[PDB]
């Protein structure tokens, strides 16, 4: 059942089986051929079947560089989804979107057990719902937006604002403690990036229970389409199949959606708000609702989310915002400020934050510091109309404290060395929760504001203070 | 005429050719089973909008009408399940023993089928019991930003249901499983689950299921409305329904609107909303409660969506982020709130307080932007300024702490008449917690003639009865 | 006959014979028998939008389009939609399709219906002859009067008072000027359809008005010609009954968004923030049918919801363009408890000058909006800084604009239905008597809650013995 | 393996009968004009013109040349300035090549790459101390007009002399003759000694300036691959992301966000994830790129800005309080951060200088501590700098560490004591 190209875009190709036996959607196809003269290029490619349309036709999203691709070229049917390799081979090696290895430790070997990258998500019955707090060992995360073990974490940021530095430190604070299993799946992120987390990985020993997969923004459309469903299935066997906890890291799962609407227009489908897909929500929950703790196991996930333009009200991370469990939103206005992570105080919810889960004073410590600092916000046009002594006594109290509060919510990172030549900080929550109800409570007005930045512990404060 | 082929897959829709006969949102089968919806007829074409997975659906695959519009079954024994549009349950708990279907698209009742809504649905939250009233028959949206507290009210509204013979209909569209199961979950601790169905739409299912989840809890509610039963359903965003019909509408490649919205799409919430109605005596007492939801993206309420459903709904509660994070919980916006029924939807007791109360809180607006001079001000303004932090911290309730009608009632009367103005307001909150365990140890009365007569009781007692409380105190 | 070839929602394509095509806005009727147990009843109404050939058209539905099968014949009935009127049509509630709604009775076949779609009358069939039209209400008899014949638009937001304002105006009109009134629910909400019916059968204006609804739960193009229904009605009293003849619509807004979806159904290029292109050209056509010509006269009584406070959004300001008169309901002031709400300073009219209404009430109206703005300017110094402060003559001046502030509100004879205290009926001559005797300070003894909620100074000074004064 | 020209638009044009043209090829036209298949279909091809289309008419045949997109590359280049296509255009006569490179060539792997280990020694003191730059670095210049990037990017090109590294610069949209007074420049300096130039002005159509930055990056791979030092500047990539917006506006693409297709971001990326710092198997070479960006009235939280960001390793923020402010260039460093950070660096320089970028931070966030912010405006002041001169680094570093002219003077007229010990460490 040889097929025949008769359109060729640059992500998508359209695919002719005049024999009327049609691949079915989300088959796998198959360019293997070699030039038959100087005139041609020896060509390997992975298409991937989106849409059908009449006559024996089928709309494909090709996985690589369709350069060289001539009309009337041969295609081969495998007759099933891209299978990629999972089980025990995956663990400390290196994939690219077809699950090849690329890490130039071998190739897999071929009896090895495969799975589809495409099957729906578990059904109502089968996900299982409770909520355990992740200590991440960041004082803003566990403090104001607490992660949840087994939940989904999206890390919302614009560009240049800390989204894969702070993956970097969860994966050095978390990961490296936890005996369960990783899976890292670089989706649209950087090739520097990628080799750097992989020799930080090596180095560090954790790689010998850790599986990656990479395409990055140097690859076609589908490639960065189909990145997170292969990492999703590698972590996915685990999760069932072994019964593992998981850890499943996305440095960026924008770069999924807008991959889909770069092939959107091409694909035939009209343009939607802003000119992403019409399918824009389905094909992200289609992703989103496999990412999810089961019965059999618990998957944390911990997903950064590219917002394009600083613009959160984008129609991709606003529709990303009903996936997530526990949501961090870095704000460009903090990074500029030099707060690091950057963490949006406010706009930061989780649904861990309950009384009844992180207890009583936790709830009321977070509460507090979040309405003190969106009474600073709101009394910052004040402050800049009228002035600063115009204020009264409680709303100048509500400042100091809330200037103290606003920088000592951030932390010098242990990624931060090559940044700053600090050595980075763990705070357990329980030290996080006493130095804020400490610094709520007045216990240190006196110490200047300087030495609430990039601080670790409340004592380091005064260590910090007495440099001065 | 009654079997074509189809000629068109993809992306949750399908084209076919030769449904001669079919129906506009007819039911037709392809050959794996699947269900599907014929929606456009065209001159030799036929859009079908897929009801189920569609990767097993290839070109030139049969397709066969069923001539039959989508009934979604329906009886007592939905009570405490959770099932799809379909009806069919998505727990492990076995099937739902229904005897009877009732059909997706119906028609809502006439105007002389109506009557005015009289009775209260009492939401326990007193904020919106009290400035924002809702009552029994009303269409009543809740909008707001995102992480705000519109499911949070939603819940806490079911939750206060237990003995007021209020059936409740809960539609989870749009929103991921695990935050369905959660919201089940919670609703099964409070004990909601006894007179509480679920219809589940997640994210992860076929566009047109998202679509048709409204349809199927409003058609199951209309059963217990046709009874005499009292129905609320809440639907948790409307938002990601226009979303998946504007998604439809666009792969069936329908001209776009003001946002690539459909042309219909307005159409397509009013006969949803406007299904939601009471009765007169003749048709039966029996009633439908509506809370619509919406999300507006930077508190945008001038978007399309949300100016179709805040132009449908009899009153709009506008939950604000900035309320949310300043302690105003569960951040109701009382200012820009509107109810268009009104006192016809109190208790003659709760009139009495909240006409005092929406007049104080007008007098504080007034009076907001001189705070910044708050501490020069005049004697006056500085009065309308303290009894209105006190009643911003009255208002302050919890989560899952719903408050019976007679206390919010009370609390309300103690706050108007002035007996607050003398405690500190910080203090206000616990003040609204002792008071109220000093009525259950000593105002029994008082609360018995407020249940039974549902009209204040004498004024003097009450009075007397608050002096011994701050005596107390 | 034709037969119907593409079913697109509410947009219905029917192909004809190759010369006998209908015209565009002719109204075509589908009555289809089950043929089969697989199909369903039908009964629908179009109207043809436009013709896109090959002896083919497109049209509007007026009814659900659910259950329609490529092929089944429609009836082309060679007019636009007709609709009963005169006697037989009052005392009853009609649909956009002229079929009564109601369960008493029905309209017997054989009666005068007019079709809904006809050019305005024309430059010398007009007539400009200004009379104030007296409605009364105190706030809209001083401040914005109308006249016979006019436009006048209520505009508001979400629970100003629009439609008890319209209620009002059906019921005082009714029972003093014994006028013919229409009513067009555009837009219309079951819940408030039913209200208003049961309060015009209640209080016997039921036999002086005839409602037409355009269900809010039905397609766009019954609820964007339920308008045209109300005004065919309303011509039809005003022409051949004589004596003026008032037309209230539900909501303008209701009716430009309808046409909005109509246009955007048939697949036109948006404009302007979504709305149909040719708005101003539908507005034109309907307002412009609204006009006193020298058999009788029109008033129109319009609501018009303002999204978001946006008075700049395409339908409150092309509805500009054609109101004589321009009340402004406030939210502000429906907080406060002030009904019907009616901003005294954005309240405009084209008739508060000396040649229509007479040098006293346009020096009173001018004085009374005179001493509200300088009011206004002194809220912010009496907010901050004390009434001592103020000079004797701005004491003097707050002091009279409290009491024109709380007078300006009278009690609802429909307001009965939420607040349970009797209205009343306040004549000009003597709204304008009770305002120049507050101006002129005979009255500045009085505490303000007298002037809350009466109809006339003398019950002002009835509601001060009450109170024990 | 001809056709004929059925449509020819505003330097796009549709063919009839290239059976067996492959996606991307290069086609002759019939007055030599040079052409790049883009999208075939079931009937017809789309081609787009490299070239003057005015003389290319319907009807026209239009050859296969049997070759993907590819640009020459050698020896020879090194001093010449070209088209993208590698035609030269300077009066200096062709340019003598052997070997040819493809346009959208591969990136490297991620195995094949490794962490930048070296510096690029600029040569302006703020950028070489605040904002290190190593020689695999994608570091983003991004400001307003004027504000002087071409200015850095010709003081790096001329500073590169004494290291054995190629510099190449591509001029996107340029006015041809500030391309030249630059070539010139260069001359002057004898940076054309080793450096390449690769010239597309605004009058040339929009696919040679969407084309050019590809070209130079081959050019750059060409001597990368081969275990030699690269550096490349992009003169502006929001005029090139202008042109590739009409070019697809031209071919019916629906718009983006701002006009700009959905490939405006996969446009900038295959072309910056192509320089790498190659491992020591791959030979060891790297390719340091400089793209350029314009943003409107400063507004950096734009769409083309954002997205090269979020490409880049980092960003220099020269904001426009140049001409009307002093101390230029100025430097936003609490914007302006380098991601491979002091890594790049040499162990001197990232032991005096660790902490700058934080200091600047905070000192902008006060002027919204009296010896905080007396030392911020010192450092402020310290890193003024002058013009188009490089200034080496080894009598830098104690300067900087001092906290200076007379100090520049002194440190070397006393002899080289100081001099030469950083100089071998
Ligand atoms: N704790 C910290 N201390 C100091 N600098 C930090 C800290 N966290 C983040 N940064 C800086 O944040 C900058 C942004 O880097 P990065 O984390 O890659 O942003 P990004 O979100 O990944 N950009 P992108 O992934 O392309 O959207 C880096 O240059 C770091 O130096
Ligand atoms: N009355 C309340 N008092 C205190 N916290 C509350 C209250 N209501 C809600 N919350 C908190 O706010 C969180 C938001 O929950 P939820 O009610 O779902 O917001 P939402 O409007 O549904 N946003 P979303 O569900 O993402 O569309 C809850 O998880 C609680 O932690
Ligand atoms: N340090 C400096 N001192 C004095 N003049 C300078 C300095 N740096 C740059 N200039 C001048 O600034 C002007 C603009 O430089 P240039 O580098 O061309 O900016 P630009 O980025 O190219 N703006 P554009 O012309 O739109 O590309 C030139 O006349 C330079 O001579
Ligand atoms: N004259 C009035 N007296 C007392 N209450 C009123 C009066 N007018 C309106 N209201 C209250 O305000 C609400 C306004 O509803 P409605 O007038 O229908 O809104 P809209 O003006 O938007 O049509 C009513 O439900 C009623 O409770
Ligand atoms: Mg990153
Ligand atoms: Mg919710
Ligand atoms: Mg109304």
């Amino acid at each position: 059942t040889r097929g025949r190209v008769i359109q060729v875009m640059g992500p998508v190709v359209d695919v002719k089986f005049e024999n009327g036996h049609l691949p079915a959607i989300y088959n796998a196809l198959k360019i293997q051929h070699k030039a038959r003269n100087e005139n041609e290029v020896d060509i390997d490619l992975t298409l991937e079947v989106a849409l059908h349309l009449g006559d024996d036709t089928v709309r494909t999203i090709a996985m690589a560089s369709t350069d060289g691709l001539i009309r009337g070229m041969e295609v081969i049917d495998t007759g099933a989804p891209i299978s990629v390799p999972v089980g025990e081979v995956t663990l400390g090696r290196v994939f690219n979107v077809l699950g090849e290895p690329i890490d130039l430790e071998g190739d897999i070997p071929a009896d090895a057990r495969r799975d589809p990258i495409h099957r729906p998500a578990p059904k109502f019955e089968e996900l299982a719902t409770e909520v355990e707090i992740l200590e991440t060992g960041i004082k803003v995360v566990d403090l104001l937006a607490p992660y949840i073990k087994g939940g989904k974490i999206g890390l919302f940021g614009g560009a240049g604002v800390g989204k894969t530095v702070l993956i970097q430190e969860l994966i050095h604070n978390i990961a490296q403690e936890h005996g369960g299993i990783s899976v890292f799946a670089g989706v649209g992120e950087r090739t520097r990036e990628g080799n750097d987390l992989y020799h930080e990985m090596k180095d560090s020993g954790v790689i010998s229970k850790t599986a990656m997969v990479f395409g990055q923004m140097n690859e076609p459309p589908g490639a960065r389409m189909r990145v997170a469903l292969t990492g999703l299935t590698m972590a996915e066997y685990f999760r069932d199949e072994q019964g593992q906890d998981v850890l499943l890291f996305i440095d960026n799962i924008f770069r999924f959606t807008q991959a889909g609407s770069e092939v959107s227009a091409l694909l035939g489908r009209m343009p939607s708000a802003v000119g992403y897909q019409p399918t824009l929500a389905t094909e992200m929950g289609q992703l989103q609702e496999r990412i999810t703790s089961t019965a059999k196991g618990s998957i944390t996930s911990i997903q950064a989310i590219y917002v394009p333009a600083d613009d959160y009200t984008d129609p991709a991370p606003a529709t990303t915002f009903s996936h997530l469990d526990a949501t961090t939103n870095l704000e460009r206005k903090l990074a500029e400020m030099g707060i690091y992570p950057a963490v949006d105080p406010l706009a930061s919810t989780s649904r861990a934050l309950a009384p009844e889960i992180v207890g009583e004073e936790h709830y009321q410590v977070a509460r507090k510091v979040q309405q003190t600092l969106q009474r600073y916000k709101e009394l910052q046009d004040i402050i800049a109309i009228l002035g600063m002594d115009e204020l009264s006594d409680e709303d100048k109290l509500v400042v100091h404290r809330a200037r103290r509060i606003q920088f000592f919510l951030s932390q010098n990172f242990h990624v931060a060395e090559q940044f700053t030549g600090q050595p980075g900080s763990y705070v357990p929550v329980k030290e996080t929760v006493r130095g804020f109800k400490e610094i709520l409570e007045g216990k240190y007005d006196h110490l200047p504001e300087d030495a609430f930045r990039l601080v670790g512990r409340i004592e380091e404060v005064v260590e910090k203070a007495k440099a001065m | 005429s009654d079997v074509g082929t189809v000629i068109q897959v993809g992306d949750g829709i399908a084209r076919a050719h030769g449904l001669d006969n079919v129906m506009s949102g007819e039911l037709v089968e392809f050959a794996n089973g699947v269900m599907g919806m014929a929606l456009n007829l065209e001159e030799n074409n036929v859009g079908i909008v897929i009801l189920g997975p569609y990767t097993g659906i290839k070109e030139g695959d049969e397709v066969r009408r069923t001539g039959r519009i989508m009934e979604v079954p329906v009886g007592e024994a939905l009570i405490g399940r959770v099932v799809n549009p379909l009806g069919q349950p998505v727990d492990g708990l076995g099937p739902v023993e229904t005897t009877e279907t009732r059909p997706i698209e119906s028609r809502a009742p006439g105007v002389m089928d109506r009557r005015s809504v009289h009775e209260p649905l009492q939401t326990g939250i007193k904020a919106i019991d009290a400035l924002v009233p809702i009552g029994r028959g009303q269409r009543e949206l809740i909008i707001g930003d995102r992480q705000t507290g519109k499911t949070s009210v939603a819940i806490d509204t079911i939750i206060n249901q237990k003995d007021q013979n209020m059936i409740s209909i809960y539609v989870a569209i749009g929103q991921k499983e695990s935050t369905v199961r959660t919201v089940v979950e919670t609703l099964r601790k409070h004990g909601a689950l006894d007179y509480t169905i679920v219809v589940t739409a997640s994210a992860s299912q076929p566009a047109p299921l998202l679509f048709l989840a409204p349809y199927a809890g409003v058609a199951m509610g209309e059963y217990f409305m046709y009874k005499g039963k009292h129905v609320l359903v809440v639907y948790d965003d409307l938002s990601k329904q226009a979303a998946a019909y504007r998604e439809l509408s666009l792969l069936l490649r329908r001209p776009p609107g003001r946002e690539a919205y459909p042309g219909d799409i307005f159409y397509l919430h009013s006969r949803l909303l406007e299904r939601a109605a009471k009765l007169s005596d003749a048709k039966g007492g029996g009633s439908l409660t509506a809370l619509p939801f919406v999300e507006t993206q930077a508190g945008d309420i001038s978007a399309y969506i949300p100016t179709n459903v805040i132009s449908i709904t009899d009153g709009q509660i506008f939950l604000q982020s900035d309320l949310f994070f300043s302690g105003v919980r569960p951040a109701i916006n009382a200012g820009l709130s509107v109810s268009r029924v009104g006192g016809a939807a109190q208790i003659k007791a709760m009139k009495k307080v909240a006409g005092t109360l929406r007049l104080d809180l007008a007098a504080y607006r007034e009076l907001e932007a001189f705070a910044q001079f708050g501490s020069d001000l005049d004697k006056a303004t500085q009065a309308k300024l303290a009894r209105g932090a006190r009643t911003v911290e009255v208002l302050k309730q919890d989560l899952h702490q719903p408050i019976p009608v007679e206390k919010q009632v009370l609390i309300i009367y103690a706050l108007t008449r002035g007996f607050l103005d003398d405690i500190p307001v910080e203090d206000v909150r616990r003040f609204e917690k002792e008071f109220y365990l000093f009525l259950d140890q000593n105002g029994q009365h008082l609360l018995e003639h407020i249940r039974t007569t549902k009209d204040l009781p004498n004024e003097d007692d009450l009075n007397k009865a608050i002096e011994a409380f701050k005596k107390t105190f």
